[PDB]
């Protein structure tokens, strides 16, 4: 296959794993939620890999991670800069967040060659905002947060 | 950036049109792209509109938000997403059909982009 | 596809505004590049208006057709020569002098482009 | 070229509507750039709008100048700065702070462009 | 540094010194004008010299530029096509007016490369059409339009 | 040395690492198995890095990785696709095994590139098999497969 | 429009506009020349401007200043090279005459892209030649001729 | 922005948040140790987000890592190659050393085309050996070297 | 010919045309130095002509304008930046200074292609210069100094 | 350089032959591209000639400028312009209708171009 | 590689120009680029010196680093930075302000580089 | 910038060592290039020296000019010049003829390049 | 060419600098590359130097052969061999191990590089 | 094999099979020395052909050659220009010379894109030169110098 | 210098190396005849070699081939091709005109690109067409003639 479909496709494979890593780290609650993000990697992965032929994720998908990012948009209002991982749970999603950003690079550059995974690109954005409030929460229960 | 919202004259909402902006501009806000105050949003209600050439009872809600050029395709895409679920989830009904929601997302030329404020404070 | 047209309160025309919308979209639909329910067209007249520094009497109509990137540019000459014709058709009168008919043909990015039907039916 | 004015409801003026226009019209023929009867200017008062999420009385002046395309940067960035111009000395104030004004250059596809005369004179 | 920079820079550099020239050929009213035109290209000369990081001219320069070919043009009102330079003075002023084109041209190449100087490229523009009128007005009042 | 060299030199270098941490969250069996993936990487570095001058692993290597591949596919006979980590230390395998085919898209640059590690590439490959079958296998036997 | 096309157009009125503040310091023959070349160039521009659509000038225009030329070269008869402005007035003419070739040089790109102005081109390079011996003409007459 | 400036900016993020895992390992020293370079990191994230507009790390930075690479340096005097990991704390550091020398590939793509982040990179250089020294001697200490 | 060449010796005959009016401008002791200008001018114009063939300009004229420069040094000690043109006669001498500084872009142009002209490029440059100094000095004589 | 000038035989001159080459050296040596004793120049009448199919009497003067390779277009063109003026100006009549002028420029290959001079003096 | 380290005879060290040296190789060897028989570095007393045009009394600290081709920007850069921080520490003071120190890393060409080893041992 | 002059022991001046670094430096400073405190120059005498092959009384005059990366070849042969019109006035005689003066100018790596200032005043 | 070579001050030759200079010179003229009066090399030895970390007694040899640009690279080879060989059979001996003798070429630009003779005879 | 390895190995096999036809023409100094470096030929051929892997020539070779150059420069003190081949004998040299010089061009291509062969170009530059004298020699003995 | 500029003068110093051993096989009067071609490749050399700044061989001495080959054209009226080499002295001569051809191509190749050598390149073609009737003169007198 094309070198850019085979790079994104193996980038998302990538943050994916490392989700299923740091879903041992998470209470029940978020468990579930990156659960559900590893099945839309999935989904993304079959279009991408398909190289449009099969259908990817809904509007809904990305929709839904707008719900959870303006819930945990209400528990974190931080001004200054912080250092990543302020405990050990939350640097599991510091981690994840920097792989999904750079699957969002690997799917941009299909999307310009090949017009295809715009919806999936959106995806990824998203999940790097909401994969940074999850793990600002976990900081601040545990009153860990360390600025620059 | 600027948003303009355009709603059939028989298209019911969930909210009112100024409460509808509100969600709008906080979905817009929840990108971390632009500035709060930057963020100028209207509503307009059609009152001539036609869709299609059958003979049925429809109601459409269109969008388009025009952001100065520089982001990415990603960005765009996420914002017209963003929109779409706000306007999707306003709607109640209309017509005697589905109605169908869309939403635009343009680039304005930043190099020819004027910008002042007038009567500061 | 998205058609907005534009009319100066001044301006008299030969059928009403919807009458026009329903000409407008029958146009549309004889291209035979868009289904029948994605033709979403508005009618709206202009109260606030000013054709250039003279001090004559004028009146214009101006449409713009907005259709997601693909089709060639003889599809959109083609449509925007469509429109012209049935506006054109449709003026009875302006001002003291000729009317000006003006049809754009514009693209959305329709990678970014967000579609969603609510309350199916 | 076709050239749209949004201001909102809660926005005052140092003149009219009409007077706004004029002055919009006289400033783009200026530029030498296009033909006078060719000038073809709107003015719309928004009257639902929101400007950002705070809770902070604001309004906003906009201008959309859209000309067929050829012209090189120089000149459209000369036509919006123009705009802004007349727009910035035509506020006398709206809100409890101050008024953004801004001005957007657009390019209309000159090839599929469709215009005609009608009811001539 | 970069050809087009350098380029761009130089005929700005160039433009002023051929109005500091003109302005001995002039009265006080427009010597004054072209003095405060002086200032501003070597505002925009610290904008394009420095590749934009430093802040060129503001929009009210253009929107002073404006003011006074709106004020000119009442005074012009010419049809048919005239020879440059009616008299010694306004040939001054025919020649920086295409200078000042020959400057547009360079900072046009500059801004679709660099993507900096469309402020200075507009004011430049309209730079031109006040220095057509303001010969074209030196002409009227002593009488020496010649024409085509 | 040439770029494509040093950045498949780069993630062999990152791919050994992330085995070094996995294989403290195996057994006692899994962990000698992984060691001796890690002295094949240390062979294959030496001959990439060496650019074919160095002699790299022997055809014997990648016929070990298939006796054990076959071994662990008698053990895993699943149909529908599973969710990454469904325990820990199964996850720790699941990112090894996309890091893997990540030194295996690098590598490929080099063997079209340079005409070397060919048997590299191959080993690659069926490393991120076997650690497929090996994260799949620590799921059964706690059994906690997740699936779509 | 296209670059080549409005750099010799803009070029082009720089010249008239030079000969337009020269033609302040000839005797009253010269200044009837000079208007002469100004409404010649005008004609030109129209050509090059239209991209070859409007009628340049006319083979008897370049018959003109072949006319022009034969009977000054009967004037000027000098061996040893010499200083440009032996006199302020010659001086003058001399930057006309390099401005001209100015426009020449910006001419003869169009006609190398475009295949017009050939005419044209010939015109501003016997002009050039004509400004040299008015401008050695004046020196002659007032004696000031300065060689090197 | 460009492309190998935001690919530089997300593997440096990806760095200090891997970091920031690996902090939750080491003892209390280390830890004050990696948090400076998460700060170093977040400087220099910003100089090469703002395209160099934005100052760097100073010429100290480099010469504090120096100052322990050569302390560390006399308690690591090993011959033999080792394989990584020795121990699940120093395996850490090893993954650290391998995404940091990643960063410095994206870095130096950007300081070879746009002239910026050379500082940075002999930092980023610098550290991967520091890491390096980190990880040895951590299984020093706990004996459990593994050699090839 | 080929083009570079012709530019470069179309804008230095310029630059000495325009020097040819400025001596008319200047005091007695200026304009020997102008006409001296000339003179190296036109030996440079046959250097770059005659493609390398023919001598250019020696060492010494370098160090000629050197002499002159470090001379006009100690007459002119202003610090903050000046509007061009202070007087008419000053003026004359700014706009030269600027048509230097084009000879010199044309000529580096030469010399980076042709690997000539470098003697000629340090002349123009140095030149430039002195055509500051000897603006500035004029001005200071009159008073006339204008300040941005 | 080679200068051949062609003229019909019922073509009348203002001047001789003669006195016509002396013009056209005088003009090409104007332009001071070549050497004085470098301009050869010959004059030919043609005897046998027809213009057209049509039974009207014509009568034409051509000539053709060889010059080696090197000069530009300007050069070439204006070589061509010159010789044209000179020749045009030499016609009194011929025929029935209008004598039509022709001045061609051609360009000799320098490399291959072979130069002697015998019985020097 | 080759190091040579000048200082001006005004120049206080806080350490003998023997102990320098051998601090600056130990710098160097510490980047692991080069073996240690190779690095061969010596210092050199600068008697007569003039540091700008000003009436100050100064002292200045330079390096100079040439090495074989091959390397990388960021190894180059590391290198100077690393003799810079040796040579900054060894500085006590020097004139009546402060001391410039200063490092250049230069490239040796090495495929036309000669090297040998005399009286082997 | 680092300015390094080298002078045979048989070489005669018309002024001292420190009066020549003083008029090098005043020389540099001419160009406007660089700041004054940069400019870091120093002067050596050689003992052993040989110039060519032949049995002849010889002195020489060599500079090295060593300045960052970024200046034009224009700059760069201009400080050459006037260093060596600096060098060439400064010499008296030497040897039993002429005396050749070099000049050398060189670029040293910006990116590499380290530089701090020390004891600070 | 310029010629530099530097010898530690606890190396043995098997002749003096003088004559060690002399040898150079004749090898570097065995070349036909350069004017005989054109070849300025000095030589000079070092005090103050370290050869590694290691606390072994050694001494070594270098050169530095500085030519204008132009040559091959066959021709900078052979010059640095060539001046490998004189320095290699010079050495006697230095400290208690094997002496370490290298020789570099580099090219100093032509174009910037200035050059005069003086007090000529 | 890659085309420069090929031709420069092609042209240096067929230097050596002149040599071996030259030194049947020589006496047995000459021959001595030609069988020398017809072995020398051999190494560099091996080294070229191996593209760089196997070990060239030494330094003490090309030394061993201006040992050579040095010693007949004191025999050879001619200034005029000759025709080669004054005897049959030094004309088969001087063949010799002009191949070995052939040689040189193909080996420096090989040096330029795959950056070997130095040593060995250095030599083949010496070598033409030896050949070189070595003829002059023979001429000069039987006293048949011909001059231009 | 350039390489085709090199290769060219390497072949023709090779050409007359050949012509230099092949004189030492023919009568007083080709040998006569060979070193005159001699002395004009040297005048050949210095031209292609200074790149056409020296002159090259006058127009006369093409002309002196050509009286040559008309003067043995009368000699050779062969029909059928011959084998090369029919005696051991017209052997010489077939090489040297081999090589001339050669030498030919290499000249062509700088007229192509520098514009110099048509005379050069005339004179070799000329050249390679005597030496070819030389050679079978030889083998006439002798009558070994050997066909296809």
């Amino acid at each position: 296959k094309d070198s850019p479909i085979i790079e994104a496709n193996g980038t998302l494979d990538e943050l994916t794993s490392f989700i299923g890593e740091a879903k041992h780290y998470v209470d029940e609650e978020m468990k579930g939620i990156l659960e559900e993000i590893q099945n839309d990697i999935y989904k993304i992965m079959g279009e991408i890999g398909s190289k449009g032929k099969i259908e990817g994720i809904s509007e809904e998908r990305i929709a839904w991670l707008l719900k959870l990012i303006l819930r945990y948009m209400e528990m974190v209002n931080l001004k200054s800069f912080v250092l990543p991982g302020g405990t050990l749970e939350s640097a599991k999603l510091d981690v994840c967040r920097t792989i999904a950003r750079r699957a969002l690079r690997k799917v941009l550059t299909v999307t310009r060659e090949f017009g295809i995974g715009a919806e999936a690109a959106a995806y990824l954005l998203a999940l790097s905002d909401l994969l940074f409030l999850l793990a600002r929460v976990i900081e601040i229960e545990k009153n860990k947060l360390k600025e620059v | 950036p600027h948003l303009v919202i355009e709603a059939t004259a028989n298209l019911r909402l969930e909210t009112s049109p100024g409460e509808l902006l509100e969600q709008a501009n906080k979905a817009l806000f929840a990108s971390g792209q632009f500035g709060e105050a930057d963020i100028k949003s209207r509503f307009v209600t059609l009152e001539a509109y036609r869709q299609g050439t059958a003979a049925v009872e429809r109601a459409y809600l269109h969008a388009c938000l025009s952001i100065l050029d520089g982001r990415d395709i990603a960005t765009r895409t996420l914002l017209g997403a963003s929109l779409c679920a706000v306007l999707a989830e306003a709607v109640a009904g209309g017509g005697e059909e589905g109605v169908q929601v869309s939403v635009e997302v343009r680039e304005m030329e930043r190099l020819s982009y004027a910008k002042r404020v007038v009567a500061r404070q």
